[PDB]
């Protein structure tokens, strides 16, 4: 029941290394920190607009 | 190849001796011109008649990794068991390669260096002499804290800074195995620079040399234990191992003795050792 | 006096101000220079030791609707020193903002650096140059209008921005525990 | 979307904005471009510094006043000190370029006044003293505005700058035949003329030849009333376009 | 997700032994030293020549 | 045809000839080229002046004498006054370039002597006064040769230029690890090293950083006999290659 995942390596000069995970305990709280999710959505803070603001257009018209 | 993927090599053996016969010809493998900037790729078979030897020798330990990846001491630091009042109750080290002579000469054989690092630290304690040296002192825990360039310095053995809400720290009890960490390639530039023939200021001034580039932050050390009646002194030895190494631009090794950990200064030494006569046995 | 007040946020502009006049100037050390230092971007920067990316300073005119003006918004990269004159500023990366119905103009500051990353802390090697503001023409107004008015400046990080080497901030401390 | 009054021009590390323009005049219908292999004569490779040369240089701005007669600037000479354009012009016998000329002038609904903004090719000016000859220092102050005169006279070898004859023996009201716009304070706050390389020969020396002159002449005088902002400047910002240089040697003047 | 690799043994009298690797940590920096890459290219230092210098020929002609 | 002793190098409006060369060293096997979109960091468009910058600049030539210990020059700084390369370096925060280095030295069948010609990357030199720090004026005279000393001492914040330790605490006989050639007066009259941009970061400031140092050190002393031409100079001519510049502002120093 082992999980294989990808290690944080770095941009190589013009790669994929893996690591292994086995969860030892019966409680998900006991698991490692969720450090590899680089997901984001600034939209809700940077643009909470009802009417979509198109950059090349004037903001007011 | 991927220097971080350790378990992925390349076996390259040394060159075999091909058998040479006698010759009488117009081709001259050992007559050349040094001026060119070229090194002669001559093999003994161009000058002698050689036999056939199979060299299964490999250039193993001379690999940059096998050469640099042996854990060396870079510095040691000292601190007593004490109160806020005692300045000596804690200590710090600004991180630098240039403090010791041995690892510094090894790294400096290359201009530019890119690697990950394994830091091991041997913290050792001793009883101070005192009327109270008789004392039941309990097991001492230690704190090593990394403060990256910009964070709060600890002013005392006992201030908010030691909380480490964001700085990396290691807490280590005595008697256990030496504390060990791995460090990524921490630099802002594409490779670490052992040398910088340049200035800290655009106006050709301020700080000259490598110092300007190698801003690594610092390690703060303290005891976590409250003081026992008699003082106990601890000294921490910081060990560095360059692993996952890449190296650029080879240099001549340092001839002259090192003087300053801050700069590349030297006083002129002889090129080699002197001998009895130009004809020697 | 003005830093513990709302004045801190409003830059004072005036009518009949002569053409090449400087509005303000400072070197771009986000997270280190008092002007940007404790803003949202500045504060985030202060939990890190390395930054990277482009910054955008959005200039908003809060003068009378009946008022007018043109300003040179400049960014000089390092090496030469701070732009002493509107001509010096002109030579560097710049926007000439004409104020009008669109209230605000944004000066987009490009990441121009030797290195992929700079220090958050002020460092001679990781110097980022100077952002300055100048009257390109002047602020002009009609008859019963106020002579002095104000502009204001917003700042944020563009989609190429990032931060590294996590650290504790100098911005908060204690002597003892709280109760 | 897109009000035609609003415009944004970007060239090199330079953007100019305007929220009250009146279109943009492309000189004689032609957009600037590089010298072609058919029309070339200097056999050496041209240096083309692109963004380093071709960017927006703001020249010393002048003040518009009710009675102020007018101004002129001479190109490429006005740019002889503007950054790396100036340097390239200094180290090369021959140079060629077109230009985006952007004149700026803002005032208010309550102000009034109207200036002609015109790019005159080969505007060869007359000596005030008809008997004598004119001279460079009275022809051009580089990036500083040379003024037109209401007065019919001037100091030794000064140009006859009497406005109604435009410094060149013709009717100023006919200057409109050259690529031009007008900043009428009611209507707009800026003018933009994109001037092509207009000359009888493929490249020329950047100092010797003033290829064209920018004249800003107030046809309707600047006016406003009772306490309504006195100071109203006119700022000229210009960007070289498709600039290329031939014949390289030492720093040049003589 | 285990990796099997070859151990450094030695030239045998006229062989292949293996070892196992499992990466335990999420960061490639944490990995063992890259000790088995005996690759080299002295050329850049021993021969930085624009024109190729053929050994059997005279260096200058 | 084609004797390999004869060579002709042309770059911009410049050609150097030699009729006694010993091949040409391409630094670390790499020919110079422009910064690529993968390796870039400064987001602005680079100016690439090509022929105007990338051409042969002859620096102030030095005299070789029997007892003369040696010379060094620092790049790009030696070129800080060489034409439009210097100007571009002056108006830009960042610059990048490789170089064709051509050292010239002719004498006669009857003269003898041998000099090492080497391009040392990051040659960070030591202070003569080990206690103190060095300073720019004792590190570089721009295009003028800084001399190596036979004497183990120097004026306040002068570099320890004692030749056998190459000004940097190492054996001068090992300098050969860096891209090098030799002008041995028997064999050749010139040396040519084509140096790539060697540095830990894609672009750098042209003043602050001396990316490499050109050292010319006589390993075998200059000699000749009874009345056979005393004066024999060494001239260094260098051409920038693939030069590009980012971050433009005003004239720069501080
Ligand atoms: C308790 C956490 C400790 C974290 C320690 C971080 C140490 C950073 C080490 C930087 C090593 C830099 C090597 C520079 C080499 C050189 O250029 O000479
Ligand atoms: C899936 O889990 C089976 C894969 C092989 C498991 C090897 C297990 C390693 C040793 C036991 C860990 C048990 C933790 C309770
Ligand atoms: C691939 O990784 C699965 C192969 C079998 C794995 C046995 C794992 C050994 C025990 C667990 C190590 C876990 C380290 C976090």
């Amino acid at each position: 029941g082992a999980q294989v995942s990808t290690q944080k390596t770095g941009a190589h000069e013009t790669s994929i290394i893996h690591y292994t995970n086995i969860n030892y305990y019966k409680d998900a709280a006991s698991n490692s920190a969720n450090r590899q999710d680089f997901t984001q959505d600034p939209g809700k803070f940077t643009e909470p607009m009802k009417d979509v603001m198109i950059k090349t257009l004037p903001a007011l018209n | 190849g991927d220097v971080q993927n350790a378990v992925e090599g390349a076996m390259v053996r040394v060159a075999d001796t091909v058998q040479t016969s006698a010759t009488n010809s117009e081709r001259v493998p050992n007559l050349t011109a040094v001026e060119t900037g070229h090194t002669s790729q001559a093999v003994p078979g161009d000058t002698m008649q050689t036999r056939h030897v199979i060299n299964n020798h490999v250039r193993s330990e001379s690999t940059i990794e096998n050469f640099l990846a042996r854990s060396a001491c870079v510095f040691y630091l000292e601190y007593k068991t004490g109160t806020k009042e005692d300045s000596n109750s804690f200590n710090n080290w600004v991180i630098t390669t240039r403090r010791v002579a041995q690892l510094r000469r090894k790294l400096e054989m290359f201009t530019y260096l890119r690697f990950d690092m394994e830091i091991t630290v041997v913290i050792t304690s001793s009883q101070d002499q005192s009327t109270s040296q008789n004392q039941n002192a309990p097991v001492l825990t230690h704190q090593i804290m990394y403060v990256p360039p910009g964070g709060p310095i600890p002013v005392s053995v006992d201030d908010y800074s030691w909380q480490t809400s964001t700085n990396p720290s290691i807490f280590w009890t005595e008697g256990n195995a030496p504390a060990r960490m791995s460090i990524p390639f921490i630099s802002i530039g594409n490779a670490y620079s052992n040398f910088y023939d340049g200035w800290s200021h655009f106006s050709q001034a301020g700080v000259y040399g490598f110092t300007t580039l190698n801003n690594m932050g610092q390690l703060f050390f303290r005891h976590v234990n409250k003081p026992n009646p008699a003082a106990i002194t601890s000294v921490a030895r910081i060990y560095f191992k360059p692993k996952h190494v890449r190296a650029w631009v080879p240099r001549p090794p340092r001839l002259c003795p090192y003087i300053n950990s801050t700069n590349v200064n030297f006083e002129p030494k002889p090129v080699t050792e002197v001998r009895t006569n130009i004809i020697t046995t | 006096a003005k830093v513990s007040s709302m004045e801190a946020y409003r830059v004072e502009l005036s009518t009949n101000t002569n053409a090449g006049t400087q509005v303000f100037g400072f070197q771009l050390n986000p997270g280190a220079e008092s002007v940007m230092n404790r803003t949202l971007m500045g504060e985030i920067l202060n939990y890190y030791a390395h930054w990277s990316g482009s910054i955008k300073i959005t200039f908003v005119f809060c003068g009378s609707a009946m008022t007018t003006g043109k300003f040179l918004l400049s960014y000089a990269p390092p090496g030469a020193g701070a732009p002493k004159t509107r001509k010096d500023a002109m030579l560097g990366t710049h926007v000439v903002w004409d104020v009008g119905l669109q209230s605000s103009c944004v000066l987009c500051i490009p990441w121009i650096s030797q290195t992929h990353y700079r220090f958050v802390e002020k460092d001679p090697y990781t110097n980022a140059g100077f952002v300055t503001c100048w009257y390109q023409t002047s602020v002009v107004s009609p008859a019963s209008n106020q002579p002095k008015c104000y502009m204001m400046c917003m700042v944020s990080a563009c989609n190429d921005f990032s931060v590294r080497m996590l650290r504790d901030t100098k911005f908060i401390e204690q002597t003892s525990f709280y109760q | 979307g897109y009000s035609d009054r609003v415009r944004s021009i970007t060239l090199g590390n330079s953007t100019i904005t305007t929220q009250e323009c009146a279109n943009v005049v492309v000189g004689y219908g032609e957009w600037p471009e590089y010298l072609s292999d058919n029309e070339a004569t200097a056999e050496d490779q041209p240096t083309q510094p692109d963004v380093a040369t071709c960017r927006f240089y703001t020249l010393d701005s002048v003040q518009w006043e009710n009675g102020s007669p007018g101004w002129w600037w001479k190109f490429p000479d006005a740019l002889r000190d503007m950054g790396l354009f100036g340097q390239n012009m200094y180290y090369h016998y021959l140079g060629r370029a077109g230009y985006t000329i952007h004149v700026q002038c803002n005032a208010s609904k309550f102000h009034q006044g109207c200036i002609l903004v015109v790019c005159v090719p080969e505007a060869e000016m007359g000596s005030a003293q008809t008997s004598g000859v004119v001279n460079y220092e009275h022809i051009s102050k580089g990036e500083i505005a040379s003024r037109f005169t209401t007065t019919t006279t001037a100091e030794d070898h000064g140009v006859q700058a009497a406005v109604w004859n435009a410094g060149m023996g013709v009717g100023v009201g006919n200057l409109t035949i050259f690529p031009h716009q007008w900043i009428n304070l009611r209507t707009n706050n800026s003018a933009t003329i994109v001037m092509p390389y207009v000359n009888s020969v493929p490249m020329d020396n950047m100092y010797r030849h003033h290829n064209f002159t920018l004249m800003i002449i107030p046809f309707v005088p600047l006016d406003f009333s009772a306490g309504a902002s006195t100071y109203v400047p006119i700022t000229v910002t210009v960007a070289p376009m498709c600039a290329e240089y031939n014949g390289l040697r030492l720093a040049g003047h003589q």
